[PDB]
RNA sequence: AGUAUGAAAAUGAUUAUUUUAUAAGCAAUCAUGAAUAUAUUAUAUUAUAUUAAUGAUGUACCUUUUGUAUAAUGGGUCAGCAAGUAAUUAAUAUUAGUAAAACAAUAAGUUAUAAAUAAAUAGAAUAAUAUAUAUAUAUAAAAAAAUAUAUAUUU
RNA sequence: UAGCCUUUAUAAAUAAUAAUUAUUAUAUAAUAUAUUAUAUAAAGAAUGGUACAGCAAUUAAUAUAUAUUAGGGAACUAGUUUUUUAAUAAUAUUAAAUCUCGAAAUAUUUAAUUAUAUAUAAUAAAGAGUCAGAUUAUGUGCGAUAAGGUAAAUAAUCUAAAGGGAAACAGCCCAGAUUAAGAUAUAAAGUUCCUAAUAAAUAAUAAGUGAAAUAAAUAUUAAAAU
RNA sequence: AAUAUUUAAAAUCAAAUAUAUAUAUAUUUGUUAAUAGAUAAUAUACGGAUCUUAAUAAUAAGAAUUAUUUAAUUCCUUGGAAUAUUAUAUUUUAAAAUAUAAAUACUGAAUAUCUAAAUAUUAUUAUUAUAAUAAUAAUAAUAUGGUAAUAGAACAUUUAAUGAUAAUAUAUAUUAGUUAUUAAUUAAUAUAUGUAUUAAUUAAAUAGAGAA
RNA sequence: GAAAGAAUUAAAUUAAUAUAAUGGUAUAACUGUGCGAUAAUUGUAACACAAACGAGUGAAACAAGUACGUAAGUAUGGCAUAAUGAACAAAUAACACUGAUUGUAAAGGUUAUUGAUAACGAAUAAAAGUUACGCUAGGGAAGGGUAAUAUAGCGAAAGAGUAGAUAUUGUAAGCUAUGUUUGCCACCUUCGACUCAACAUUUCCUCUUGGUUGUAAAAGCUAAGAAGGGUUUGACUGUUCGUCAAUUAAAAUGUUACGUGAGUUGGGUUAAAUACGAUGUGAAUCAGUAUGGUUCCUAUCUGCUGAAGGAAA
């Protein structure tokens, strides 16, 4: 099992002990998705930020590369050369 | 007081809704790390995750600050919640011992459910 | 203050195109009609260029400041000119040459090749890594603080 | 000079940052009234004395048809009672920058573990600039619980940060501009028109109260509950 | 009705959540309003218009204020189900029946994604010719606001060293094209010159001016 | 059952600690007593704390020696935190290190010790004032905020009012407004007269009205509406103000950069000259007095007063 972290809020007005925990848990900028394998470190970890960020559960984790191909949008054609 | 901040007493509609929500979201953020804790416990007693999300007896986060954050004396929901304490703050030196949430500084980010008993 | 040349700009007058006499502010940018001009592939229901219909956004520039649209500094405009350079040295770094030597070749010198110590005639495994050795304090000699020296080829 | 910034590198390198585990108690199960496992509860290893709370000791304040110690009056024949004056005791009730016997959270902070390594610490060799700061929020000192005041503490922003909101806006609420594009999610803030975007529900107001900068004691009129 | 308080969810009751559970325990939530008081000097000043509803009568308006809420309404456990609504189509007699849909409120940044482009680093490739390299191109990831400051890389200008070429050329100017463009290049036009101290690499600088 | 001992428990650190205050101290760090008078000793001190450097603090250990203790051991001054001062230059000793031709020496070094720089990281062995005759470089390293005060109002009403708190009056304390005074802050570097005034209303006069055992009348007093019109001339003083005189229906109070100096004035304030009183040794000075005494401006824009041209009628 593996929160699915997410930085939802920015970290501008945001204290340096909250930025340092967000750092360390590993998200960089807003929107930033980050699959953690769930412990109770990480999870008291995300309770520390829980006004900057939306977790939520999942069977599987995804590497950044399956993440990209998810967010990838249809092209709506199909090339044919002549 | 010449520079003007000019800041509202009170919250308008839009805004109290968007605190609600905002309140809400905590909530489910707590509630999905208590629960994700639960199926990892699940798991390594040695149930499948289907399983472990039927399961009837739910595992309480064996964490301190989780377990606070559990606790509705503590960390109230939104539903729980009063409707002064979501819109609120308690500020001893204010008139009424009380202050919009909105005056708080990074109130958005910054939580602040619970209010003194008779304050 | 040479001689030629000079569509360099600021600046003046005039003509052409275009906009402008019910509209208000760095005079621009973006949207967007219209009018005009040019176009030896505008085939057009065309393309570029010029032009304050109309709409939206838009608080000169620099300096100095916690902070300037500021009614703080400075500038009438344009043209030309106007500010981290050299010498003698020292320390780092990078590369290149040579290398336990280098530079210099007349010798002399500088740096390196040994660490110390105020200084002195002292100075690095008695059978190997420090538990040995060298120096300064101390001493009969060790121990003790400090730094340095040693595990086919010297650095 | 140190603090904060930059460049180039070094490893028998993770030492950095964040959290968890660590404790106490209960119930259940298994071994020998003890130990281990599981589950639950408890602001949960070590350090602390602020808030709060408290009146212990210290320093202060009040009351007793209460008691004692003396004094001033007063009635009968020096003894005696009452109306007392102070102190002390007793009982009850109170507060303080330099009182804390109770006592948080935040904090300081340790080991291992996990997570951050397209990441941190440390060290080595070198370059700086800066030492007029401002506002906002919280807790104070000074001031008059005055100042766009002054002095420092913590955090953020501005400083050096453009963009959206707050009518306009250095410091507030969101959010950090490599260059475009403009379909989708949105933040704060908004959705009658100016102006991009709205429909509902249940109550209350009738004063344009109010509608993004809340003006007090008090008075009048209602309304509920007892 | 009258007198007198209080304006309260601490207690109390009601409702909801969590532990054994038709009950107990613990927790959470629910207790007034209006007016007057009211107040200075360029000019009304919610930013402005303006906002308070009304039967007859609308295929139609009825806070744009305050308070508690929702994203049609009601149960069940974000989700489904039922209910009526609204719109539409069909069938039947402007109505009825059947069925399809809408229920993801929306706006909103230079936020994030997508969509492409650039540079830098990390990790994989491909092509072409310290090949453990270089150039170019892919993919995935991270980064790219910036005063004081630090570091890296370029360009314009002038001189010195080397140096083809040529009026069908070169230089300078104007106009319009081109190349991710302080620069250079193409074409046309103009004026000069029988011609670049030219391209390129080095060396250097009286080497770049809206700020005295 | 009794005596003695060992003691334990409770309390106490309120006494005492050389000395401030704080923390600590009865297991005593406090007190008494024996010995002693040594460790108020000598060389190396790691490692920490603190920390810009200079310094500061705790200190294991190694080596030499000493005192107490049966021993274990303890002692490198004081229960702790203050009790202090760099270099340079001199001075005194010890050291045996250098000895400018050699030898001595001198002189320098090492080790130990000495006195102060209190503006206390100490500029020199050694330095005060004055300028309105001044000069250069720079910095700003009435308006704004506040409303203690002031002015005005409100609530409550002690108390005056021949009687009755509320006709009129209204202690001290309470709640506000104003930005008209005197302050405070430091974002921000001229008083009066003349002339012309514009605005406010918290109204002085004029108009309307409520109350007034304290409205018989008439004069008043107090309060509500009301800013249309009006609201002074002289003597004194630079004065605003104030005192007075004579009037008036009344001689209201402000705001406007305490309106108005590119509109006037320049008496006050103000520099150069001079004198007086005081202060100073003095140059000179003054919350002093007096006589004298320096700025100018043709209007570009806004605005206002008038006057034309053009124009879409
Ligand atoms: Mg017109
Ligand atoms: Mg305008
Ligand atoms: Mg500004
Ligand atoms: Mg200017
Ligand atoms: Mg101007
Ligand atoms: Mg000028
Ligand atoms: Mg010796
Ligand atoms: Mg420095
Ligand atoms: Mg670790
Ligand atoms: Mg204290
Ligand atoms: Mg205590
Ligand atoms: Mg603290
Ligand atoms: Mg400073
Ligand atoms: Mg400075
Ligand atoms: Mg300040
Ligand atoms: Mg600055
Ligand atoms: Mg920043
Ligand atoms: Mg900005
Ligand atoms: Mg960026
Ligand atoms: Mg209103
Ligand atoms: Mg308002
Ligand atoms: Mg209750
Ligand atoms: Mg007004
Ligand atoms: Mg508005
Ligand atoms: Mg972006
Ligand atoms: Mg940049
Ligand atoms: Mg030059
Ligand atoms: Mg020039
Ligand atoms: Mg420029
Ligand atoms: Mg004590
Ligand atoms: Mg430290
Ligand atoms: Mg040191
Ligand atoms: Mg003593
Ligand atoms: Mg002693
Ligand atoms: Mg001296
Ligand atoms: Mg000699
Ligand atoms: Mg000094
Ligand atoms: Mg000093
Ligand atoms: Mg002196
Ligand atoms: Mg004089
Ligand atoms: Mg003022
Ligand atoms: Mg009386
Ligand atoms: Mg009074
Ligand atoms: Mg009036
Ligand atoms: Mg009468
Ligand atoms: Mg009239
Ligand atoms: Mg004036
Ligand atoms: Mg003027
Ligand atoms: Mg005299
Ligand atoms: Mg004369």
């Amino acid at each position: 099992v593996f929160y699915k972290v997410t930085l939802s809020r920015s970290l501008i007005g945001v204290p340096h002990t909250t930025k340092s925990i967000v750092k360390s848990l590993g998200l960089g900028k807003r929107g930033s998705i980050v699959y953690k394998k769930v412990n109770p470190a990480i999870a008291g970890s995300l309770a520390k930020v829980k006004e900057l960020v939306k977790v939520e559960v999942t069977e599987h984790e995804l590497t950044p590369s399956q993440q990209r191909e998810l967010r990838k949008s249809n092209p709506g054609f199909i090339v044919e050369k002549r | 007081g010449g520079l003007l901040w000019k800041i509202p007493w009170r919250m308008s509609t839009h805004q109290k809704t968007r605190q609600r929500e905002r309140l809400r979201n905590v909530d489910q953020v707590i509630k999905q790390l208590t629960l994700g804790l639960h199926v990892q416990r699940c798991q390594d007693k040695g149930l499948t995750y289907q399983e472990a999300m039927e399961s009837k007896k739910k595992y309480k986060p064996r964490s301190k600050s989780l377990r606070l954050l559990n606790k509705p004396s503590v960390f109230p929901k939104e539903n729980q919640m009063s409707s002064k304490d979501k819109y609120w703050t308690f500020d001893k030196k204010a008139v009424g011992y009380r202050k919009g949430i909105h005056k708080v500084p990074k109130w958005t980010k910054i939580s602040i459910r619970k209010a003194p008993k008779f304050f």
